[PDB]
């Protein structure tokens, strides 16, 4: 038909980038922030002056800069990026009703090769990256008018199994849950593809973190699968960091000891002296307050990494070459591990974004087949 | 009687949660994300028998009535769900036990690199015994624990040989609510 599409997300360990099976036990990293769909090929045809690939330049990637359709795939770890061709190839997944896989489907995509080069520091089995940002290129709007589905697709990010990827609309998963989904816009930045939201005020356990009017701007929240971690601004890291540890110091929990910093990350504890519940870690809760009148909430499984046995490392680490409320940089880029056990829904066609946090007895890998 | 207490929240919404005399807890709570409120014991054991009365059990959305704790050795997370709100908890069927007036149907249900009372990062099985129906509440209620362990192991359901905390609880989410239980 033209059923929403459905593929399974692996969190890899090594690198804590998450991916979903592309063709022939190949895999392609989910990059949210992407604008293309690329891999590595075997040894498809298109004007350059086409609108189709005028688009797909549209926005030249940093490094990057712009007869056959070439195209700029950059790698969303390192930056490097590499020109490269235009090709038909197939994504193979399953349809979905919403809550389980259904049939197979091969989906007719466009793709640009990419020399192997380019699969540094990717994870093993990967041959490349799934752009989500909305767009010509990007996944979702390839799979919408290859299949004539909805513009829309859905995350749920695991923090282990395998989670949901569903690109096309259609019902949403966990519909005991997902009924009540709260929404807040997604605000269109200049130049640019990605995924912004916006947020009044972060409050750390009851209390607000004292940041501006407006630092925490119209669409100064981003969203990202490149990191596990949270970016903030220097604005928001002293204030936000300051307030975490406060409320640390005063928990009847363990007392916690600092130990040496892991980098990038200058705030990690020793594991036996963090108490554990339900959240996770027992650390102070992080709320992002949201346009919509609903919060993003972070506990301990969000706020804090497990980088080895017996470290844990807050996840918030500051933006290094950056002024404070410098317009361009969002004020906070949220990572992989914030979405975890999220059930994302993103909807380029309403300019809005579903988020909820499922209970703390599930997660993301409880989807499927009976 | 009790001797733990238990009272978390994810920050979101309203959680005013009261641990009051004895073994007696309430919880009201509105515009949530998602809490868990209980009363029970810092070891559980397999051969309790849990005494409740839930003079209120009025959810608005999702929520649980539910005995839960767990094992080490191996790790394990339990759960019997005797009453919820607008759904009913399931999972993998394993079976069937009748068990104090009720019929509940077994399900397991599993973990991966989730939070636990092992760490931030950690897999194990959940096991569930959710009851068909509602158990009316307001009056003295038992959990015959052992009968719904007997039927576990009899699906190949074994728990850990050690026991941590075991809590009859009130797990809210996406909800409002009010719970009034006492434990004995």
């Amino acid at each position: 038909e033209g059923l929403p599409v459905l593929a399974p997300v692996t969190k890899d360990t090594a690198t804590s980038l998450y991916t979903i099976p592309f063709h022939d036990g190949a895999s392609l990293v989910l990059d949210v922030a992407g604008l293309l769909v690329w891999s590595t090929c075997e040894g498809a045809e298109i004007a350059c002056s086409s609108p189709t690939c005028l688009l797909a330049n549209a926005y030249p990637a940093p490094g990057c800069p712009a007869k056959p359709c070439t195209a700029y795939p950059s790698n969303p770890v390192t930056g490097a990026c590499a020109a490269g061709s235009l090709f038909h190839t197939r994504f193979a997944a399953n349809t979905t009703d919403g809550n389980k896989p259904v049939s197979e489907v091969n989906v007719r995509v466009l793709a640009a090769c990419a020399p192997s080069k380019l699969l540094a520091s990717l994870p093993r089995g990967s041959t490349g990256v799934a752009g989500l940002a909305g767009s010509g290129l990007a996944l979702p709007s390839q799979v919408a008018s290859a299949q004539k589905v909805p513009n829309k697709f859905l995350l749920c990010l695991p923090t282990g199994g395998p989670g949901v990827a569903i690109f096309g609309g259609g019902p949403l998963p966990w519909p005991q849950f997902t009924q009540s989904m709260d929404y807040t816009p997604l605000v269109a930045k200049g130049g640019s593809p990605a995924h912004y939201i916006s947020a009044r005020s972060i409050k750390v356990e009851n209390t607000r973190v004292p940041i501006s009017e407006r630092a925490l701007a119209t669409g100064g929240v981003m969203l990202s699968t490149r990191l596990p971690y949270v970016l903030l601004r220097r604005d928001v890291y002293r204030p936000l960091v300051d307030a975490f540890t406060k409320a640390l110091a005063a928990q009847g929990a363990p007392v916690a000891r600092a130990v040496k910093p892991v980098a990038p990350f200058e705030l990690c504890y020793d594991t036996k002296t963090l108490g554990n519940n339900p959240g996770g870690y027992w650390v102070p809760n992080v709320l992002l307050e949201l346009d919509g009148g609903s919060d993003w909430a972070m506990t301990g499984k969000n706020s804090m990494v497990d980088v080895k046995p017996g470290t844990a490392c807050v996840a918030f680490v500051e933006m290094k070459g950056v002024d404070a409320g410098d317009g361009s940089a969002p004020a906070v880029i949220l990572g992989g591990a914030q979405m975890e056990d999220f059930v994302l829904d993103f909807d380029m066609e309403k300019k809005r974004l579903g988020f909820l946090r499922l209970p703390h007895f599930t997660g993301c890998s409880s989807f499927n087949f009976a | 009687s009790t001797d733990y207490w238990q009272n978390w929240t994810d920050g979101g919404g309203i959680v005013n949660a009261v641990n009051g005399s004895g073994g007696n807890y309430s919880v009201n709570w509105s515009n949530t994300g998602n809490f868990v409120v209980g009363k029970g014991w810092t070891t559980g054991s397999p051969f309790r028998t849990i005494n409740y009365n839930a003079g209120v059990w009025a959810p608005n959305g999702n929520g649980y009535l539910t005995l839960y704790g767990w094992t080490r050795s191996p790790l394990i997370e339990y759960y019997v769900v005797d009453s919820w709100g607008t759904y009913r908890p399931t999972g993998t069927y394993k079976g069937t036990v009748k068990s104090d007036g009720g019929t509940y149907d077994i399900y397991t249900t599993t973990r991966y690199n989730a939070p636990s009372i092992d760490g931030d990062r950690t897999t194990f099985t959940q096991y569930w015994s959710v009851r068909q129906s509602k158990r009316p509440t307001g009056s003295n209620a038992t959990i015959t624990f052992t009968n719904h362990v007997n039927a576990w192991k009899s699906h190949g359901m074994n728990l850990g040989s050690n026991w941590a905390y075991q809590v009859m609880a009130t797990e809210g989410y996406q909800s409002s609510g009010s719970s009034n239980v006492t434990v004995w």
